[PDB]
């Protein structure tokens, strides 16, 4: 079974368990409810907003000026807030190819300060989203190669070194990450 | 496992209990974004079973059940759609569009929404020590 | 072209593996072979045991032959203009072999049953002729279903073949007994070796007194059909594989067999054929003349072996007997069913479109070539290899025929032959394509 | 009208020939009637009596037949004994006594009830399973099990589990059981642990998920999946070494280890060549079982299972020098199985003859006749599963530009360990004294196999390169595997 | 006698069946003659008293 | 259309039918 709230307009169910596929599909009528309350008019258009992206704007911006000051703390703070307040205040029926490439050329400046901070796993997830979402080229392959030899996982770095080369055979950064991994592979099986 | 009876779900709550309007607009566009996707899905998988049956590793009767599937999911979006219809006048034609964007968004949103439950199974599965901060201390 | 909703089996969607499809032919094979051991209800030592007459399979397979052979015929003298280009004028054919296969059923048992010596005096009538329909319809759907993709191949080919086996299994393990005066005798082979060794308790005499039997079939009939079976299974292997390349797709390599028995039992048949059809007209000729110039130079029949004549020249030699009785009329007949293969052999490779020419035109099509040589000289190399095996493939066929008849088989070489390349035929499919 | 044996004269005969007929070719066929394999004793002294009891629990015609033929030629010598009389040898109450009907009515009985029913009996039996050698049940399960999988869950062990758990072949064995109960005596055989009461029924179904992982691999194959496709050999692995998969698993395969002494000890060691760059003695106090008895078996077993080197690989043609648009090749592999306690031989001293293939029509015609000439593979070290299983290598191919796995599965038997042997005891790596130059040393004894996989889809019809990737994981050992680039220079 | 020359040079050029090839020729072969005709008397015989009994 | 077990079916049910009318053909010649 399933409760709708009255202030709220939040559809819940009040059963004591229930799937994934009812909870996800409860989870989603409630953004489109949320959506749809907001916005006035009745025929909408997939034409994406203007605040709410001149607001990602301004976070973004105020994140990246702090890489000027050399604060690398507060600038993913305010880079993640970004990220999350796209993904969140963006209305699901808005254009897919501009809701796309926003969260790519944000989620790649993440990427660059993680990595340089110091944390590899989320990095590496970030890279692997980016890389199965439909994003595949020798700028990736490099550093998720590096995340991979920093947390020590030599076949999967050797395997992913190996089909950077396959797509771009003129780099000179994956032949070396190449060398650095069958030398490690080579003292790790030796 | 569907989205299919959760709005006739909500429209049978809404003409009992009075319920606000859009949340019928929603379900219904949640219910049309889902037809457009497994319609995609079978578009997209018809060859491979195609080539697994002429192989002989699938069987009979799992051919003619796909074979139904393929037209079941397009008798149920043209009822779906003159739902649309009948819901609110003259939206027939932007419905469609609406519903094709918003099953690609919908899924970016699951896809990345995933990597949280990713993060640890691979800690789990290659003995990770990490501490506060993301750090590694072997 | 019209639209006919006929039963038919329809072929499998997948290809059918090789145990289901043995099995299959098996079960086919029982059932034709219970069906035509039945008699009829209506009808008023055995009379029915030797031939298929008075049984459910009185017609048989014969109207399925004879429309084949009547359609195969207006085919070959290019009447109906067929064009492989289409994918209905096919089907169209097809269900004109059974639009004609159904008729003539109808009208062959029609008048089986009006003239046939079952009876004149409606109810028995109409029974005796639903039987034979209901039959003919049933071998008719078994031979589509075998052919369809169910079976090992054709049916026509199995059943002459499941007979064929039978009659020489039958003329050898026969448990009927024969007791013309002097007692009783069994009338197989190795039944009456056994007996003869066991009851008569003279073994000396019993060995030759069963090993000869002039008057019943005996043991040396049988070592020499078995003799005459292993060396025809020899001269199957015999090929000539010549290797071809590709050009279109480069990498594909092979060979392309060229056999032995190049035209595969067809020209005995005709030379077969073509004897018995003048024998019998020598013999109808002589039958309503008794004396002419003519007639007594063609033949002159008597006791039916016709003797000074041009069919006694024709006839065949039993045995060695026959042959040193008179030199003349051996090395005569000898030539001339040698020659007449050979000339019937060539005559339908030239025919058949199996000639070199359109084997070299196949391969311009496909674009294979030669390994070793050139791309111009294909026909002038099929020209020195295909006529030849041709020619000497019938003289040979020929030749184990002539050989057969002699040394007094169990059954005659056509037969022997027919049913081995049947038979060798599965077997190469089976290797070829692999399966159990 | 025929004429029945009145007397018993004529049947006795009959009889005795058909019986001699099938007595006689019995009788005289019954007068007239590559690879060491070290494993064969140690795997018999490790396997559990739970286990042995299980395997072991889950001519008479010639001597009647000749005293038939005596008793019938007794018989037949204790007998007494103008137009044409036929007869036939059958007897006389047979047709005309009381039992006449009784034939009749048993022909009608064997015509109409055993052959119609057991046919439809036999076709539906034929036509219920899958040209693999699955149910059509299970087949179906698993297609659609791939039809709707999240891209974004990750594939593992315990979901492959889930997956098996669901055949229908498991509930044939046990109609009662659940398949929460079969997924929890998968675990139980994982983990090696102790079910009580169900050993009977979890050893039936671990010997059977075989044929399922192997039908569960090609349907993964046939989806054009590379994740499922490892994950799946993976478990194969970890079912038949009974082993969870860590990352330290090829030290923890070995027959008699103590986990909560090597793993809280040592950090470093992950696999065998780590393992014996180290002494004799101290391999034993690493793993903790101080027995020499006892530390010379798994000694025995850790320096026996085969790890894959390549030697050359490349595209090959058949009849040609080159790879040109739309033409047919497949792939040659020369691999070297070594063990791994040798050390490495350059690929320079191998003197070429080796490697070259040979120029002939006879050998262009069919190029995997000289690979379908190599001895089999041994029986493996396995003494936690129920049978007996020869090795086996799972080679298959995908594509570098998206990363879809484009051909089914090819599985090779045949293969040479002829390096594995002990009279090249000699080659060992704790010697560091270049053991190249060495008088036993003959660089002509040490076998190259040969691979070749055929590609089944033609060359593309442009100029360039396009790479490949090729993956030859084994099947029973978590040795070291093959994962190698490949291009084709499509040159025209 | 030229055609019984050109016949041989052609028989010397052919593919004879060697003695592992012949083997499995013959007894393939024989087995399935062997089967067929085993059954077709089996069905022969039999039918003799049933067909005696009943009409 | 058809399938090979149909047309084994008709092939036994209509031996067993002509046989079955030959021995009841029989029994009642010899009854009455």
């Amino acid at each position: 079974t399933l409760e709708y709230n009255a202030n709220s307009k939040l559809i819940t169910a009040s059963d004591a368990v229930v799937a994934l596929s009812t909870e996800t599909n409860i989870d989603q009528i409630n953004v489109l409810t949320t959506s749809l309350i907001g916005e006035t008019n009745p025929n909408f258009t997939p034409q994406p907003n203007e605040a709410l992206s001149k607001m990602i704007k301004g976070l973004f911006e105020s994140g990246m000026k702090n890489l000027q000051q050399k604060k690398l703390n507060e600038a993913l703070k305010n880079v993640s807030l970004a990220i999350e307040m796209a993904q969140r205040k963006r209305a699901p029926w808005e254009a897919f190819a501009i809701q796309l490439p926003e969260l790519h050329f944000m989620l790649r400046s993440k990427i660059d300060l993680c990595l340089i901070l110091g944390k590899h796993l989320e990095a590496l997830q970030d890279l692997d989203f980016l890389l199965g979402t439909g994003l595949i080229q020798p700028d990736v392959f490099v550093r998720k190669a590096d995340c991979l030899l920093k947390l020590r996982q030599w076949e999967e770095a050797r395997a992913t070194c190996e089909r950077g080369l396959a797509l771009a055979p003129e780099d000179m950064k994956l032949r070396a990450l190449l060398i650095e991994t069958a030398r490690n592979l080579a003292e790790y099986n030796g | 496992n569907d989205a299919h009876d959760l709005y006739f779900q909500i429209k049978e709550m809404s003409e009992n209990e009075k319920i606000h309007e859009k949340v019928l607009k929603a379900a219904l566009l949640n219910r049309g974004a889902e037809s457009v996707r497994r319609s995609l899905k079978l578009k997209e998988l018809a060859p491979q079973i195609n080539l697994l049956y002429k192989n002989g590793s699938i069987g009979e009767d799992y051919w003619k059940r796909f074979e139904t599937e393929v037209k079941l999911i397009e008798l149920e979006f043209k009822d779906t759609l003159q739902e649309a219809e009948r819901l609110q006048p003259g939206w027939v034609q932007l419905f469609v569009m609406v519903c094709k964007e918003i099953c690609f968004n919908q899924a970016l949103s699951r896809r990345y929404q995933s990597i949280l439950k990713r993060k640890e199974v691979c800690i789990k599965e290659w003995e990770l020590k990490i501490n506060n901060d993301g750090r590694l201390v072997n | 072209p019209f639209e006919s909703f006929l039963p038919e089996v329809i072929a499998p969607e997948r290809k059918v593996p090789y145990n289901q499809k043995l099995i299959w032919t098996g079960v086919s094979l029982l059932i034709f072979l219970i069906l035509g051991q039945i008699p009829l209800y209506g009808i008023v030592l055995r009379a029915m045991l030797a031939s298929n007459r008075g049984t459910l399979l009185e017609l048989g397979v014969s109207p399925i032959i004879t429309s084949s052979m009547i359609f195969q015929f207006l085919q070959g003298t290019q009447l109906l203009q067929i064009r492989p280009e289409s994918k209905q004028d096919r089907e169209l054919f097809q269900i004109a072999q059974k639009v004609c296969a159904i008729i003539l059923i109808l009208g062959q048992a029609l008048v089986v049953v009006m003239t046939g010596n079952y009876g004149a005096p409606l109810p028995i009538c109409l029974l005796l002729i639903f039987q034979l329909m209901f039959a003919s319809l049933i071998v008719m759907l078994l031979d589509e279903l075998l052919s369809k993709g169910y079976g090992l191949g054709s049916g026509i080919s199995l059943f002459t073949a499941t007979n064929i086996a039978e009659q020489i299994f039958w003329r050898a393990f026969a448990p009927t007994t024969v007791n013309s005066g002097r007692g009783k005798e069994f009338e197989g082979a190795v039944i009456a070796f056994f007996h003869l060794l066991a009851v008569r308790k003279d073994k000396k005499r019993a060995l030759v007194e069963a090993f000869y039997r002039t008057n019943l079939p005996n043991m040396f009939q049988v070592l020499m059909t078995v003799a005459i079976f292993l060396f025809v299974l020899y001269l199957q292997g015999f090929r000539y594989e010549l290797p071809i390349r590709s050009t279109k797709v480069r990498g594909q390599i092979g060979i392309y067999p060229i056999k032995l028995f190049y035209t595969s039992n067809t020209p005995i048949m005709l030379q077969s054929a073509l004897t018995s059809n003048i024998f019998l007209i020598s013999q109808i000729l002589f039958q309503k003349y008794p004396t002419n110039p003519l007639i007594r130079l063609i033949g002159v029949w008597g006791i039916q072996m016709a003797l000074s004549g041009l069919a006694y020249y024709i006839q065949p030699l039993m045995s060695l007997s026959e042959a040193l009785l008179d030199p003349i009329k051996t090395i005569v007949y000898i030539t001339f069913v040698l020659g007449s293969c050979a000339v019937f052999s060539k005559t339908w490779i030239e025919i058949s479109g199996t000639s070199p020419r359109d084997i070299a035109k196949q391969f311009k099509d496909q674009g294979m070539v030669i390994n070793g040589k050139r791309e111009t000289s294909i026909y002038r190399e099929l020209k020195k290899i295909i006529p030849t095996a041709a020619a000497f493939g019938g003289a040979t066929i020929g030749a184990l025929s002539v050989g057969s008849d002699l040394l007094g088989t169990l059954g005659s070489g056509a037969s022997i032959l027919m049913a081995t390349t049947t038979i060798y035929g599965y077997y190469e499919a089976a290797a070829k394509e692999g399966g159990f | 009208n025929y004429e029945y044996d009145e007397a018993s004269e004529t049947w006795p005969s009959f009889i005795l020939t058909g019986l001699l007929m099938v007595v006689g070719p019995m009788t005289l066929l019954q007068i007239y009637q590559f690879n060491e394999e070290v494993f064969k004793n140690l795997n018999e002294e490790y396997t559990s009596d739970e286990i042995k009891q299980f395997r072991r629990k889950f001519n008479i015609i010639i001597i009647v037949g000749w005293i038939l033929v005596a008793i019938l030629l007794q018989r037949i010598n204790s007998n007494d004994a103008q137009s044409t009389s036929h007869g036939i040898a059958l007897p006389r109450f047979l047709v005309d006594g009381s039992a006449s009907p009784l034939l009749v009515v048993c022909y009608v009985a064997l015509l109409g009830l055993i052959l119609p029913y057991f046919v439809s009996r036999w076709w539906a039996r034929t036509q219920s399973y899958t040209k693999k050698g699955i149910h059509n049940v299970t087949a179906s399960n698993f297609v659609s099990n791939l039809v709707n999988y999240k891209p974004s869950e990750i594939v593992t062990t315990d979901l492959i589990l889930h997956w098996l758990s669901f055949a229908h072949e498991f509930k044939q064995f046990f109609p009662d059981l659940q398949p929460t109960d079969f997924e929890k005596l998968l675990q139980d055989h994982i983990n090696r642990r102790d079910s009580g009461k169900l050993n009977n029924a979890k050893f039936r179904i671990v010997a059977k998920c075989h044929s399922l992982l192997h039908g569960l691999l090609d349907i993964a194959c046939g989806f054009r999946n590379l994740d499922i496709a490892l994950g799946a050999i993976n478990t194969f692995k970890c079912i038949v070494q009974a082993v969870p998969l860590t990352p330290n698993c090829q030290i923890l395969q070995l027959p008699n280890v103590d986990k909560e002494h090597f793993i809280t000890k040592t950090g470093d060691i992950h696999t065998l060549g780590k393992l014996f760059t180290l002494e004799d003695a101290k391999i034993g106090e690493v793993l903790g079982i101080k027995d020499q008895a006892k530390l010379n078996e798994t000694l025995r077993v850790a320096s026996h299972i085969p790890n894959l080197k390549i030697i050359k690989a490349d595209f090959l043609v058949p009849g040609e020098n080159q790879v040109t648009p739309s033409s047919t090749p497949y792939i040659s592999l020369k691999v070297l199985v070594r063990s791994a306690k040798q050390p490495l031989i350059p690929t320079s001293l191998i003197p070429e003859e080796n490697l070259t293939e040979p120029q002939d029509f006879e050998s262009q015609r069919d190029p995997f006749a000289m690979m379908s000439k190599q001895p089999l593979v041994p029986y493996s070290f396995a003494p936690f599963f129920p049978t007996k299983r020869r090795g086996s290598w799972c080679c298959l191919v995908s594509s570098q530009k998206d990363g879809k796995i484009l051909q089914t599965p090819i599985i090779i038997e045949k293969l040479s360990y002829k390096n594995l042997n002990d009279d090249k005891d000699f080659f060992d790596k704790r010697i560091k004294m270049d053991l190249t130059k060495h008088e036993k040393f003959d660089i002509n004894d040490w076998e190259i196999g040969t691979i070749k996989i055929p590609l089944g889809q033609p060359a593309p019809e442009t100029v360039g390169d396009f790479f490949f990737r090729v993956i030859v994981k084994s099947t029973d050992y978590f040795t070291t595997d093959l994962d190698i680039t490949m291009n084709m220079k499509v040159r025209d | 006698v030229e055609f019984v020359r050109e016949g041989t040079q052609f028989l010397a050029k052919c593919k004879k069946p060697d003695l592992k090839e012949y083997t499995k020729i013959v007894k393939a072969v024989g087995i399935g003659f062997i089967a067929v005709g085993i059954i077709g008397y089996a069905i022969k015989l039999i039918h003799i008293p049933i067909r005696y009994v009943i009409v | 259309r058809v399938d090979p077990l149909v047309v084994l079916f008709l092939a036994v049910g209509f031996i067993f039918s002509v046989v079955a009318l030959h021995v009841i053909s029989k029994v009642a010649g010899k009854l009455f």
